[PDB]
Formats: C-alpha cells, structure tokens, sequence
C-alpha cells in the first residue's frame, strides 16, 4: 500500500512525545513558577496561600489536556494493522498543536498566577480578577485540546 | 521501630551484599572491636571511628547475616561452593567449543546451584530470582511493619481508626501486593 | 505526480502553526498586561474589570487562531493535493505569525496602558484605540488565511 | 559564536535544499527511506538510554535545587533537614520511573532474523521504544526540575514558619503528577509493540 | 597493616593452590581455564610461603 | 530560577535565614517597653542579636555603642555571605560596597581639611567601604594629587570621568560635588551591571532598588542645593543620576529648582512621589518608601535582589534600634514608635 | 538505496556522534561555568 | 513444594518452642530477634529452593 | 517541467511573508510607539487623539501588506509557472521585509517624538515630517512588489 | 547483518561510558573541593569528614570504569549492529547518569560542607542528600549491565 | 570492504585527539593552579616548592596522553581495518576527553587549594587527597585506553 | 583508490594547521605575558632582561610548529597516499592544537609570574619551573608529531 | 587530476593570505593607534618613537602580500588540484598566523606604549617583544614560501 508506508507510525509516536512532553513542560513552568509566588508570600500573611493554590490547579489540568490526546493517539497504534502516512501525519500535527497551546496556556498562568498572588497580599480585592486572568489563559490549552480532539477524529 | 531493626536492617543489608568472603571480613573486623570493646570504650574517639564503634554490633550481625546469604549464592569472592549435590548433570559427550545445555537430575539442597556459575544464561536465572527476591521480602517486610500500627491502634482503643486505615489498607495492599506476591509462589510451584 | 503521499505534511503542520504560534502571541499578551494589572489593582481596585479588556483583547488573537485552525481541519485529505497543502501551510502561517505579532503588540500595550490609565482616567479611551490597532494585525492574518483557504479546492484535480 | 554557527547551518540547510529541488532532484532529500532503511535497534536502544539518562538528569537537576536551599536554610533552623527530605524523595522517585521503564523496554530487545529485519512489527518497535524513552526521560527531567524548584522554595518557607511546609507540599504534589503521567503514556505507547522477530 | 594482608595471603592463596592441587573444576572445569592443575598450584604455593614470610616478619613488629 | 542554586544555592538559605531576624512590630513593641538600656539589651538577647553586647557589662553601655556592634555584626554577615559568593554573585557583592566606598573617600578627605588626626576620622568610617589604600588620602590636598596617587588603583577609578579639577584644592563645597558625582557615575555603573549580567528576576526588582537610590539622592540633591549652595542648573545636572523613575522629565525641573516650590512642581507630576514633600518627615517618607520596596523583593524566590533587600532592611532594624535605644537613654518617649516596620 | 555518500550507515553515525557531542558540549559549558569563592581563603 | 512445608513445620515449631522459653531478663529482645531470623532465614531459603524446584531456564555454557 | 509541482510552495509562502513580516513590523510601530504615549498622557490627556498619528502610521503599512497579500492570493493556482512563484515571492518578501523597516522606524521615531512633543509643541510637525519618510520605505516597498506582481502572469505560458 | 561501521557505535559508547562518567565526576571533586578548601581554612578538625563528597564522586568513576571495562570485552571486528547500539545504549546509560550525579554531588556537597561549619547537625543532612545523589549512577549502572548481559545472544 | 582506505583517519584523529585533550587539560591544570602559586608565593615564598604538586599532578595528565599517543602512533598502518581505526579512536577519546576533566579539576582543586594552604597549612593534606581523586579520573581513562588498545588488533583480518 | 587525488588535502591543511594553532597560542603567550612585563617594568625596569622568559618560551611552541610545518611540507607530493594525508593531518593537529594549549598555559602563567616576581624575588625560579611545566605540553605534542611523521612515507604503496 | 574546480582552492589562497593579514595588521594599527593617540596627548615628543608597533603590524601586511603576488602568479585554468591545494594551505599558512602576530602586536604595542611614557626604560623592552610577536608572522611566512616553492614540482 503506496498510502500506508511502514515508516508511518514514527509520525504517531512523535505525536504521542510532542503532545507530553510539551504539556507538562508548560504544566511544570505554570506550577513552579506560580509556588515560586505562593511561597513568597509565606510569611507575610500566611493565611492567603490555601485559597492562591488555584493557579497550581489550573497549571495541573493543562497536563490532563495532554494526558487525554497522548491516550488517544496512542490507542490509534497497533502493528497488526494499517497506519496510513495520512494519519500519522495528522497525530503528529494533533500532538504539536496541544503542546505547544499547553506550554503557552502554562507560560501565561504562571507569569499571571505568581505576580497576582505576589500582590495579593496588599490587596485582598484582586482574587476575583486574577481568577478571571486565569480562565482566560488556561483556555488556551483548551482551544487546542478541541483542534486535537477533532484532528484526531478527522485523521482516522 | 528499633526492635525489628536489630535483625531485618543487617539482613536487608545482607541480601544487598552477599558473599562469604567479604562478609567474612566485615565479621571479623566487627568480631575484632567486639572482643576489644573495653580497651576502646575508655578511648577518645573521632567521628569516624566513633560512629564504627558505637555500632560495633550491627556489623557483627551484617557480617553474620553477609555469611549466610553468600552461603545462599554461591559467591565466596565471586566463586562458587560444590558443598552439595547439584540439580544438574552436563553431558559427558560434545565437541569442544559448543554450546551445551545441562539435564535436571534433582534440586540442590541449600541455596542457589552451583552449575550456575561459568554459564551464558546463568545471569538471566540469577535476574529473576533476586528480582523475586526482593519483591517476596518487600511484601514481607511492609506486612510485618503494617500490622504494628494495627497494634498502635488497638493499645489506644480506637476502633476508628482501625475500621478507617488499617483494613482499607491492608485488603488494599495484600489484594494487589499480597496477590502478586503469591503469584510468584504458585508460578514457582507449578511445573 | 500531482497529488503526492507526502501532501497532507504541509496542510497538517499548517494546521498545527495556526495553534502554535497564535496561543504562543495570545499566552503574551494575556501574561504581559496580567502583570500589569495585577500591579496596578493593588491600590486601584476598582479597576480590575475595566483593566480586563487588554486580556480579553489577546484572546479574541487565540479564538482567531482557533476558528481557522479548525477550518482547515476540516479540509485535510488523505489523496490531497499539493497545492491544497501549500496553500494550507500559508494560511496557518499567515494567522499564527501574525497573531504573535498582534499578541506582541497588544502585551506590550496594554501593561502600560494599565499602568497609565490607573493615574489618569482619559487615557482609557486611548488605551482601547491602540488596542484596536494592535488587534486588527491579527485580524488582517485572519482575513488573509480565509481568502486564502477558500482557495484551497477550487480548481484541485487528480 | 553559536548564533553565526546556527544561521549558518541553517543557510547551508536552505541552499542545499533549494539547489535540490530546483534541479528535479527533491525526492532525493528523503526522510521516509531513511526511516526504512537505518536499523530499528538505533532508535530502541537510543529510546532506553535516553530514558534512563534523561530520567535521571531531572532527578539529580532537582536534588541539588532542593539540596543546596535545604543545606543553607537550614543553618539558622536545622529542625528542617530531616523532615524536609521528602523533598529530595518526590524528585528522587522520577529516576526510579525512568528505571523500571528502561527494564521493561528493554525486555523487548531481542535478536531479530535478518529476513525479517525491516520488517512492519519490527521497525514499529524501534519507533514506539525510541518516542516512549524520550516521551518518559524529557517528563521526568521537566517533573524533576519542577519538584526541585518547588522543593527549594518549601525548604525556605519551612524554615520561615514551621505550618507552611504543609501547605506548599500540595504544590510538590501537583509538580509530582507530571512524572507519574509520563510513566503512564510511555507504558501505553509501547503497550502494544512486540520484541524483535 | 601487611601483617592482616599477609594473613590473607596465606589463608587466600593456600587454600587457591588447594583448589588447583585437587583439579576442581571452578579454577580448572573451563576451556579459558589453565590446563595443568599442580602447574599452577605449585606456583600459586610458593606465593603463600612468600606471604608467610611477610606475616612472620611482620608478626615481630 | 533553574539555574540559580548552582552557585547561589547556599547564599540565599542563609540571608533567607536572615531575613527571619528581622524584628516584627511585636517585637518593636517589646522593645518600646524598656526602661534602661539594660533591659533593652536583654530585650534583644532573646532575638537572633543574641549576646552581641556580652562583652560590655551595663557600665559602658551607650545608645552608640549599640549602633555600633549591631552594624558591626551586619557587616560580619554581609562578609560571611561575600566569602562564599563567586563569579557574577562576588562582583555584585562588590558592587553594592563601592557606594560606601566613596562615603569613606568623602569622609576620609574631609578629616583633612580641617587638620583632624587621621586616626580618629577613620574609626567614623564605614568597614564595609574599605580598600586598602583608604588611610593614604591623607596625602595630599587637591583632587588630581589624590587621584593620580591614589585612587587609579581602587575600583572607584572609572568614576572621576566628570570630577573637572580646575587646581582649586579642596574646600567643603567641591568635596560634597565630588562625592554626588562620585556616586552618579556609580549609580550609573550598577545599573547598567545588574541590567547586564544579573539574570531576569533579580532584574526588575533590583532596578526598581537601584532607581529609588537615584530618585531618593536626586531629591536630597535638588533639596540641598537651595540653603547651601548657589550653583548654576546645567552644573547641577552632572549630579543628578540618570538611570531612574524621574530622570528624563523631572530630574530636568529638578535641575532648574530654585526655590522649594520648584521642587515641589516638580515632584508633584510624578505619581509615586507625590505627597512626600507635603506632610510629615521626608526621610521617614523614603526610609518607609525603601522598606515597602525591600519587603517585596523577598517575595520573589530565586533572585540576587534579596541580599540587597536583607542589608538594607537590617540597616533599617539598627536604625530603629538605635532611635529606641536612644529614646530609652535620654528618657524622651514621645516619638519612640517613630521605627519603621513591614516585617 | 538512501544514498551513495550519505549512506544508511554514515548518517547514523553522524547523528549518534553528534548527540555525544552535544552532552559533551553541555557538560564542558557546565564544568567552564565553574569559579571559586576567593573570599574564603584570602585573609583581609 | 512439601520439603519447603517441612522445613516450615519445623522452623514454626521452633518459634514456638523459643517464645515459651525466652529467658525472662530481656525477653522482648530474645524472642524478638531469634524468632524473626528464623523467619528471614527460612523465607530466603524457600525463595532460594523454590527458584530451582521448576526451572524454565536451563543452564547454557560453551565453555567446558 | 516549466510549471513544475511545487510551483504553487513560492507562492503560497509569498502571499504569507507579505502579512508575517509587514505584521510584525506594524506590531513593532504600534507597541514601541504606544508605550510612549500611555507614559506621556498621563500629564497631557488633551495630546491623546494627537499623539496617535503613529499608531495609524504604524496601522497603514499593515494595510499596504494586506493589498499585496490578497493580490498575490487571487493569482495562485494549481498549475502556474515557476516563475510566477518566483514573483510571489520576491513581492512577499519586497513588501514584508521593508515594512519591517518602516515599522522598525516608526516605531523608534513614534515615543521619541510623542515624549518631546508635550515639552515642545513645536515638535509635532517635526514628527509628522520624520515619520513621512519613516512611512514611505514602506510604500517604496508596495510600489515593487505591484510592478512584480502585474509581471507575474504577463506572458507565462506551459 | 554485521556491518563493517558496526563496531563505532561500541567503541564510542565505551569512551563516552568513561568521558561523560569523568566529566561528572570531575566537576563533583572539584566543586564541592572548593568547598572543603573554604571551610577548612577557619575550622581545620572538619577536614577528613567533608571529605565524603569527592569519595562519592570517586564512586561514580568507578561506576563508569566497570561498564567501559565490560563493554570493551565484547568488542569484535565482526559484530552486528544488535551489539553495537546495545553497547552504545549501555555506554549512553552509565555517561548520563554519572554525569548527572556528579553534577548533583558537586552542587550539593560544597553547600553541605560549608552548612556543616556553621551548623554541626548538616552533616548528617548532608550526608543524606549525597545518598539520594549517589544511587542515580547506580540507576544508570542498571540499564548498562542489564544491556551488557544481552550483548551476544 | 573490511580494511578501507578512509579507515586510517579515525586512527590519526585518535592519535592526535590523545595528546590534544590531554594537553588542553594538563594546561588548564597547570595555568589556573599557577596563578594561585604565582599570587600566594608573594607572601610566603618559603612553601614555593610544596604547592608545585597541583602543577606536577597536572603535568601527569599530557603523559597519560603521550603514552597512548605513542601506543596508537605505533600501531597505525595504510591497510589497517575500519575496526582499527575505530578502537584507536574509542582509545584516543577515552585519554583526551578524560585527562581533560581530570585536568580541570586538578586546576580548580589546586588553585582553591594553595590560596587556602597559607592562611591554615593543616588544608595542604587536604588539598593532596583531593588531588588524588582527581588524578585518579585520568588514570581511570589511562586503563580504559589500554584496555581498548590490546584489543585493537587482536584478531582482525 | 589506495591515492585518490583529494589526498594531499589533508597533508597541506595538516602543514597549515602546524603552524596556524601554534602561532595562535604563542601569540597568546606572547601578548598575555607581554602585558605583564610592559606593566611591572614600569615601576622595576632593571628586570626586563630577567623577566623575557615566558615570551621566550612562547616562542620556543612557535619554533615547535616551524619544524613541524618545515617536515610535513617536503613529505607531501601529487598522487601520494590517503594514508599519508591523514598521517600529515594528525601531525599537523598534534603540535598545532597541543601548541594552543601550552601557548594558553604559558601566558597566563607567566603574566602572574612577572607581576609576582617583581615583588618576591624568590618566585622567579618557580616562575621559570611551571613555565617549563607549561612548554612541556608542546614539546609533547612535537613528539608524538615527529613520531607520527616518521611513519607517513614508511613502507606505504 | 587537473579537475575545473581546481583553480577555487588557489583563488581562495590567494584571497586569504592577504584577507587574514590585513585583519591581523588593522587590529594591531587600531590598538596601537588607540595607544599612542592616548599616550602623546601629553608626551608629544616621542610621537614618532611610538609609531613602531604600527610598523611592525604593516610588515605583517605585507607578509599577506608577498604571498598573495606569489600565488596570484601560478595560477591557471589548466592547473592540477595539488597546486590548488599546496595555494590554500600556503595561503592559510600566512593569513592566520600573521592575524595571530597582528593580535600579539596589537595587544603587545598599546601596553608598552601606555607605559613607556611613564618608564623610558620600557622602549628597549617593547621592542624586543614586538620582535618576537613579528616573527610569528615570519614563521608563516617562510612556511608560506616553502610551500609555494613545491606547488609546481613534479605536476602532470
């Protein structure tokens, strides 16, 4: 078969690495650099940390969103049966275009949850606002969860 | 916690460092601060020498235990012990230079097999029984130690704490761990 | 000859750059003026909610980036073209790097402008105008890959 | 030096590309052949040692980030520097992952038969083993490096204030997921390759 | 501390020459293996009497 | 904050460690209660000063002797921390000594005009500003012969690149001249290091630092230029440091200042100095502004910047210490809660 | 055949060698980076 | 597998037989140490003997 | 051979550089310029509608690489000459890489102008004569690639 | 099957076995040696117990040296490509890891040593964490003498 | 096939790589441990000649270089095969890339050490332990070498 | 095939490279430790003639790469081996990239000796001794290069 | 033998002795002119003794040149790849050791001249280095020569 060569599924398993790796590299840098702000404000107030552990939360599901898509990828992979190049390109596109939205969906939450829990212990007015600056951060690794979801469906 | 230390800390040391000649060493020159123990207890010690003999007595044990687990394996400084009747029985006719497997006559009687030692796929026998090993007394060990604090809840009389850790605990434990540690038993009595 | 194996590769990765690169500018412009407004509301809290426009300005960038990523998911094909595939790479660079350039622009504006806005209550307006600009680059980039991506599979044969 | 170096790879990459292609000669810059064609024991093996090596150098990365803040916050309170070393733990245990995956991958390396080399199952289980050690070392290093950071920082707010250990061993805890789901994916990727045959 | 060496080397290396002398067949059983048994036990023993005389020396010190 | 506890790993545990020191307001409080300067001394034992004045025995006990072992004991930490800094972290240690540096040049070049013994007019000097050919400005007179001899071999030696020696020698006037200029080039200079080299986080949070230290001497420049002084403005704008948050619009009214509504005006269009000059004490203004920027500097994790927000923030808690300390000595107590704390 | 000068067999050797060689490259950059705290040794 | 039974037997007895006659003056350290390192002994005894009781591996050397 | 397969690849990359790179020039011209006015109109709020002239400067060389990328999309086709790749591109890359000059320009001459305009007042019809020729290296660049892409299809045959 | 090139991927994972193991190890001894020369120049009695960090990095060194030993005696003009990346996976192991380890005992034992003179009660903190760095070349020790045992089967 | 003609370069690049590392780490042991006996022998000249040990300890490094060097030299031949030039290159690596280390941590060892060794001379026994361990790492790539070259040829064709 | 014709390539780049790297780091040696004399021969000028020696010995590693780039280029030739080419190439990069090292090794050692010998003059002797611990490293690296040299033409056809 | 593209090797050689020793004598000439425009601001009379370290980086300019005429002069269509080979390493020979000798005399020449206006001394000293620093340019020189001397030896 011309249309499923045997080369096919390094394109899959790449899918697989790029939808992991990524995500939890944006899911680490959303957690670390978010507990570097929570832990900062340890001593002056301590009280306000159990209630700031939202961006380490938000941080943690941007790893279920690359968890989910490296499952369904990887349930697409047999080698008994045929794997057209057309559907391993289509994984290896659905794992770069969760990765990457994850790893930038971690970079904003973790550049806006430790400057906004740096800050709120000044101000206990901001918590609103900087949960509000979170979910529109953290849907970004949500639009492409969605464009890996119907890539998937579409490739197969 | 320091009254099963006095026997299961020098034996996990002894399944991790198994030969009768190296133990042999580590009980002598542990016999050797046992039997001059008062000439060195009115003695300045540094901190090196302090610490080797404020413990002169777990040594003596992890060389005592050493010497019976490399009485186990045959591995007396890496060699084997031909003590016994081996399980196995080479063939008495083959060209040189070929490989050859062994027969099974019987099973050795104390420890692991000699007929193992110069032996290609020897190392492959010896990865699954250590590996088993280990397995069978990490079971052992978190089951001995998980009934103490069934114990500690039962001498402060409360039943809540026990309905609420311990036997969630332990028929979590032992229907997945308990389990495979059994596996390992039946797999090893079947033929 | 003319609709290869290798086409979708080019269609696929369009597909990806068109969520790359634009949640990349997006994650930006939503971190940049974040800080701003999570350093300006300490002593003006009153304007956290008018200071959310410079982060919901990013991510309109990121729905962008969504509307046409999925758009040209739904015209990848296994015997695909060529050309199908070259022009789905340009329209998914087209909006993925442009969008990071409206997301550069709108993250660099819009902490100043939080910064400002909370000393002076006119410069609000002004604010909101240069946000305007900022974003209509990334609406230009959409604007492109739509007329581009109609383009794909008008006149595609063999 | 290494900006001139990298424009000039990558202008050498487009020369050589574009002199290909413009003279009808393209398909010879073939990825897909060489995919077919180099040994399928390269990206097993590569997969296992870049496992076991890049588990590992997220798990050390991480030991001294929360080692060297423990060692130092813990001159003033020195009540920190046994209880804390849950810290090292939680970045200690993504090496162990790396470990008993790197075993269980390499069980599936055996002696393939030369008339069935490059062969579909066999080139499929160079691919999976190759992705799955990258897919579950770079986790392990990226899981490692964030327990570690988040380790630093609760070994200083231990010694700050002895209550706030608790609540920033959730974040260790959150940064921990990240490992234990690598160790997943990587165990599913190669969940259905066989040995070499 | 060249008497403790010594010491092994007569207990190590007398009961090596030993196992040599009686062809037994984890120091002799191998094609890698020497040929001669008593060849190299007998060299293997003289090496044991040199570290006898090392222990005895060494035992008046 | 990956690659920080490389070499920084144990520098920062112990100034965190440190910072733990600083006194709380309770703590204050517990040390406004006093009665004698003994009882403040026990009140202080129990802290992490603990037996610093053992060695003095409630006869020689005076509010400067405080001042003087609890700074003392500042600089001993600040030398600990120093000793195991190296590569970028040693140069930045070295960078914040060279601002007293230069206050010892300025003190060390006074004591001579006036002829008072060189013995006496360096035990005033600062000991984290020492090099080693501090006691040899008591050669010469003029600012060329103190220079050329002296001062090319120190790291203060960039600095002189505007000082205009027109052979007048040295009154009082030109000393305090030099040393403004002295500490602009400086202030220039440190800025562009920490811009340079110092990494990401320990870069905005240090310039905000550095730039209040512009701010707060272009202030106290544009201030004391109005009673002793009478200089032209495009003299005046050699002194002021351009690297802050009011150079390139205030600075210049700043310059141009001729009266103290000048100043005023001037410091009424920027927006976080604005009020400092209406009420109050100003230095309790910038020593409680310099206290609220030191406090979240902290709170960012894996930066440089909090060996200079421990030094600065322990400075304060001797001079809070010493202004109790010497409310409790002269028996005045009406402004003793006048400590500035945020820890 | 892939190619003539670059083989199947070059062509992974060049990318196991430069693998090594970028650990080496890493490694060598880490042990540079390395000073010492000349504080803690001189008198003053 | 009833020769490791066997051997169980007697060491279980023997256990037994030294918690009734563990002498009185430290006792929580005689029948604390000897009756679980008659157990450690014997668990690595059986794990050893049921190893090589069923083989899969046959022992392969060229060597000889 | 004359109108080879990967023909349209030039093109497509053409109608895309033609928005990346004017984008991400107009996006340099809009932040570096607006930095300066959200920091100079917090004491001048009555120069805000007037200190925007760079920002809509900034915005029209972003429409000068909108009409040449429609331009250059409308003439793609499946089978087209080489050479009208070719001239894609070079028109792409003509308007692309020298609006990014005049947004580079813009954008440096935009906040030095705007923060001296409200010291001087007679300094904005300086920056208005400054930010003309800053403006036209972009239109220099729309005037080449409108006379490469009228010789894109001209006399292409095969 | 037993390329002419196969033998390159075997030899150079025995080097890179011991050249990445020495790196480690080398910045372990010399960076927490720095340490032990910065303590000891004020408190002197410390001088042979700090000495624990460049003995583990000795060990890593160790660690590396046996696997170059094993795999350069099953190195043959005439082995195939299963020998040859096997050895260059249980070279890679062992190179990582040492590296890594030596890395960690550097960066962890010049702070332990100079915690240790200020605070007596680091040294056994000190020791503890050096203990958790130490076993990471064993953790790459594993995968080389696991793939050393399938080198010829 | 099995005897090439390029197969005497991997063999040249491992003679030359031997002493080419190895006197690259020797020179950086010798330099940055020479500053320090050039800066603290100002002072107290008297103990010049008990610091040269860093330098002389260095200078080990380029003879465990030269012998593998002459070794693999001596072994080089026009039809030598591929396997050769393989192992002589494998042996030229394990000498250079090895000393080199042993090399950088002779140099920063003995240029802490000597600096600390005039203000407590207790620290100079310290500084010979230390230097022991770190001489041991080019040692250990001294036995690696000869180990792969005994191997080199033994029963090639 | 066994002397193709890009085969003296590798000889005249080998001829090259002898003296390139090793006038590089006598050049270092030269300007490193000329810095020194030019800055502590101002205060002390009677020891210029006394402290010349580590740019002496820099010149000595020049010397090293001239008879080296003097040996290689009368040993090459049209038609010669592969063999000889790559045996050129590593004696080209055994002095030339050794030289580097102790070129490196002789300058910054010797600019810290002259700076220290003008104020101790008990440290000139140890100043001469790691300078000779220093030039060592060329001379090895001339070694293995002359022992690499005397094989290229040997029994080659 | 004689191949077409042989005649690129020896135009490069001719390009670079020249190149990489104009390099080497515009570093020398710039630091030393720094020097002696910063040392006879105020020591106006030994001007024209300070102009030696220029000299000494013109001579190595010239080296280039002499290299590059001789080279320049075997060149031909019809030549062998021997002769193009022996004209770059004779070219590389002299360009990059004579941009080594322009760095030592560059660096060499501004510290002896900033000091000897201070130490008249220092003159006699900076020569002598200066001599040692020019005949590392003389040494690619002859190696430059002795190589050309055998680029047409025995050629077919």
């Amino acid at each position: 078969n011309i249309y499923a060569p045997l080369y096919a599924p390094f394109f899959g398993f790449a899918g697989c690495a790029a939808a992991m790796v990524l995500s939890c590299l944006g899911a680490a840098i959303g957690t670390a650099k978010s507990g570097i702000g929570i832990a900062g404000i340890g001593t002056f107030k301590p009280e306000l940390i159990m209630k700031s552990l939202i961006p380490v939360v938000m941080s943690g599901i941007l790893a279920i969103y690359g968890l989910v898509v490296a499952v369904l990828i990887a349930g697409n992979l047999s080698p008994t049966e045929d794997y057209t190049l057309f559907n391993g390109f289509m994984h290896l596109s659905c794992g770069l275009c969760v990765g990457f939205a994850c790893l930038s969906s971690g970079y904003a939450i973790g550049m806006v949850g430790d400057v906004g829990v740096r800050k709120y212990m000044h101000q206990p007015r901001l918590f609103v606002g900087i949960v509000l600056i979170l979910i529109f951060s953290e849907v970004l690794g949500l639009y492409g969860m969605i464009v890996a979801l119907i890539l998937n469906t579409r490739g197969s | 916690a320091g009254l099963a230390t006095v026997v299961t800390f020098p034996f996990m040391f002894a399944i991790m460092f198994g030969d009768m000649g190296h133990g042999f060493i580590l009980f002598l020159m542990a016999l050797f601060l046992v039997l001059n123990e008062r000439k060195f207890g009115a003695m300045h010690r540094d901190e090196i020498f302090d610490m080797a003999f404020t413990g002169r007595y777990v040594l003596l044990l992890m060389g005592a235990f050493s010497v019976y687990t490399g009485l186990l394996y045959n591995d007396i400084f890496s060699k084997s012990m031909t003590i016994f009747k081996s399980g196995w029985q080479w063939p008495s006719t083959f060209r040189k230079g070929e490989s050859i497997e062994a027969k099974k006559t019987g099973v050795y009687p104390f420890g692991l097999d000699f007929a193992w030692h110069g032996t290609d796929n020897g190392l492959l026998f010896s990865n699954s029984y250590k590996m088993k090993l280990s397995i069978l007394m990490g079971y052992a060990h978190m089951t001995y130690s998980f009934m103490f604090s069934y114990i500690n809840y039962r001498a402060k009389n409360s039943k809540v704490d026990i309905i609420g850790n311990f036997i969630p605990g332990l028929v979590f434990m032992q229907s997945i761990f308990g389990y495979l540690s059994w596996a390992i038993v039946y797999k090893w009595s079947k033929d | 000859e003319l609709c290869p194996v290798y086409a979708p590769f080019f269609g696929a990765i369009g597909c990806a750059s068109a969520i790359i690169f634009t949640s990349l500018g997006a994650a930006y412009g939503t971190a940049k003026s974040g800080v701003g407004i999570c350093a300006t509301c300490v002593l003006r809290p009153d304007l956290l909610f008018k200071n959310i426009v410079p982060v919901i300005m990013a991510g309109i960038i990121a729905i962008y980036g969504l509307v046409v990523s999925v758009l040209v998911c739904y015209s990848l094909g296994q015997k695909q073209a060529l050309y199908t595939g070259f022009i789905q790479l340009g329209a998914g660079l087209s909006v993925g790097l442009s969008g990071l350039a409206a997301g550069f622009a709108i993250g660099i504006v819009g902490d100043a402008g939080v910064r400002g806005s909370s000393q002076q209550p006119r410069l609000f307006v002004g604010m909101i105008l240069i946000l305007i600009f900022a974003e209509v680059l990334g609406l230009y980039g959409l604007i492109v890959a739509l007329l581009l991506n109609s383009r794909a599979t008008q006149d595609v044969v063999c | 030096f290494s900006h001139f170096l990298y424009y000039l790879v990558l202008i050498v990459v487009i020369v050589y590309g574009l002199y290909k292609l413009f003279t009808g000669h393209g398909s010879d810059i073939n990825f897909g052949k060489f995919l077919l064609r180099t040994s399928p024991y390269m990206w097993a093996n590569l997969g296992i040692a870049l496992c076991v090596g890049l588990s590992v150098v997220g798990a050390a990365w991480g030991i001294f980030i929360t080692g060297s803040s423990m060692i130092g916050a813990g001159v003033r309170a020195p009540r920190i520097t046994t209880k804390n070393l849950i810290s090292i733990i939680f970045c200690e245990v993504v090496a162990i992952y790396g470990l008993i995956i790197a075993i269980v991958f390499s069980s599936k390396l055996t002696v393939a038969t030369a008339e069935n080399m490059y062969s579909k199952s066999n080139l499929y289980t160079g691919y999976s083993l190759f992705w799955a050690g990258i897919t579950v070392g770079a986790s392990n290093l990226i899981c490692g490096i964030a327990v570690g950071i988040t380790g630093a920082t609760a070994a200083i707010s231990d010694a700050a204030d002895s209550a706030l250990f608790v609540k920033i061993l959730v974040i260790e805890i959150f940064g921990s997921i990240l490992g234990l789901l690598g160790l997943i994916v990587g165990l599913l990727m190669a969940g259905k390759a066989s040995e070499f045959q | 501390c060249c008497t403790v060496l010594s010491a092994f080397g007569v207990v190590i290396l007398s009961v090596i020459a030993h196992l040599f002398n009686t062809n037994h067949e984890s120091f002799v059983g191998s094609i890698n293996d020497p040929e001669d048994g008593p060849a190299v036990a007998h060299t293997v023993y003289l090496a044991a009497l040199v570290y006898l005389v090392f222990f005895v020396f060494c035992g008046f010190q | 904050g990956v690659y920080f506890n490389i070499d920084n790993g144990f520098i920062e545990g112990v100034v965190r460690g440190y910072r733990n020191g600083l006194l709380s307001n309770n703590q204050y409080i517990n040390l406004t209660q006093c009665d004698t300067l003994e009882d403040l001394k026990l009140q202080l034992s129990s802290t992490d000063y603990g037996n610093f004045l053992s060695s003095v025995s409630s006869e020689s006990l005076t509010t400067s002797l405080i001042q003087e072992y609890a700074s003392s004991k500042l600089y001993h930490e600040f030398n600990y921390i120093r000793d195991q800094s190296s590569g970028s972290t040693r140069k930045f240690m070295d960078y914040i000594t060279y601002g007293y540096m230069i206050d010892n040049v300025a003190l060390m070049i006074t004591g001579t005009i006036h002829d008072r013994d060189k013995g006496e007019i360096l035990q005033r000097c600062h000991p984290l500003g020492w090099f080693d050919t501090l006691p040899t400005l008591s050669v010469a007179t003029d600012l060329e012969s103190l220079y050329e001899t002296v001062l090319v071999d120190t790291p203060l030696a960039p600095y002189f690149k505007n000082c205009f020696d027109t052979a007048e020698e040295l009154d009082d006037m030109n000393i305090e001249i030099i040393r403004n200029k002295l500490y602009k080039a400086y202030l220039e200079d440190f800025y562009n290091f920490v811009t340079e080299e110092i990494p990401e986080p320990a870069k905005e949070c240090m310039q905000t630092l550095l730039g209040f230290e512009a701010d707060r001497r272009s202030i106290n420049i544009a201030l004391n230029s109005l009673q002793s002084s009478d200089i032209d403005p495009d003299l005046k704008s050699d002194l002021l440091p351009n690297i802050g948050k009011l150079y390139p619009l205030a600075t210049f009214h700043l310059a141009q200042a001729q009266d103290f509504e000048g100043v005023r005006a001037a410091l009424a269009n920027v927006y976080e100095y604005r009020g400092f000059l209406e009420t109050g004490n100003l230095e309790d203004h910038f020593y409680q502004l310099e206290m609220e920027l030191c406090r979240d500097a902290f709170t960012q994790q894996f930066a440089i910047s909090t060996v200079w927000a421990w030094m600065k923030s322990k400075e304060q808690e001797v001079r809070n210490i010493t202004w109790i300390a010497e409310c409790i000595a002269q028996n005045q107590r009406e402004r003793i809660n006048n400590y500035i704390s945020v820890y | 055949i892939l190619s003539s000068i670059w083989t199947e067999g070059l062509l992974m050797c060049l990318i196991v060698s430069a693998l090594l060689l970028f650990i080496l490259i890493v490694a060598l950059s880490w042990i540079s980076n390395l000073d010492i705290t000349y504080g803690a040794l001189e008198k003053s | 597998f009833y020769t490791v039974v066997g051997v169980f037997i007697v060491v279980s007895a023997m256990s037994v037989l030294f918690w009734i006659m563990a002498p009185k003056n430290n006792q929580a350290v005689w029948r604390s140490t000897v009756i679980l390192t008659l157990a450690m002994m014997f668990l690595m005894w059986a794990i050893t003997f049921l190893c090589q009781l069923h083989p899969l591996v046959a022992p392969r050397r060229s060597d000889l």
